[PDB]
């Protein structure tokens, strides 16, 4: 019955499914996690706002053309709007998060086309002079 | 002097600290040959006293 095309993913009031999905990626194999005691720098008692700003937030939707050369977005800057994460990312100096990215794009069986979608850590981007 | 550290006067987390002094030992601070002057000397066929 289980299948790697149909998933459920919950974090906080938020949940997302798909039915049609390709297994899932954890980049670099690696599961995200609070920072442990033992590699931790700034000492004051942190905020860990948890369901508050841990959820789904949706963006505006893009258009897939026939001539569209792409899209990028950087996190945290994406989501510096965004509920509650966005205000606890503004009210402190420093924070740190993981993220839970699901990109969504559905046609018909007689539509055709690919979409590289890519995490890339400091992407950083030439300039225009 | 003042005694008072941050566990004192806020909330904190525990954060381990591997950290070391070792540079600022006094051995470490004074682990340098430093300059304390320059002489001068020549060579010469000299025919006064001040040469
Ligand atoms: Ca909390
Ligand atoms: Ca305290």
């Amino acid at each position: 019955g289980y299948s790697d095309r149909v998933r459920q993913i919950t974090l906080g009031n938020s949940t997302i499914t798909t039915q049609e999905a390709a297994n899932a990626v954890v980049a670099y194999g690696e599961w995200p996690s609070y920072l442990d005691d033992k590699e931790a720098n700034p000492i004051d008692a942190p905020t860990e706002p948890d369901v508050s700003s841990n959820r789904f937030y949706t963006l505006d939707s893009v258009q897939w053309k026939s001539t569209s050369r792409g899209w990028w977005w950087k996190l945290p800057d994406a989501l510096k709007d965004m509920g509650m994460f966005g205000q606890n990312m503004y009210y402190h100096y420093l924070g740190r998060s993981g993220y839970t990215v699901h990109v969504q794009c559905n046609a018909s069986k007689f539509h055709q086309g690919a979409l590289g979608v890519f995490a890339i850590p400091e992407y950083v981007m030439a300039c225009n002079t | 002097s003042g005694q008072a550290v941050p566990s004192d006067v806020i909330e904190t987390r525990h954060v381990v600290n591997y950290k070391t002094r070792s540079e600022s030992t006094l051995e470490s601070f004074f682990g340098r040959s430093a300059c304390v002057t320059i002489l001068e000397v020549e060579n010469f066929n000299a025919t006064t006293d001040a040469d």
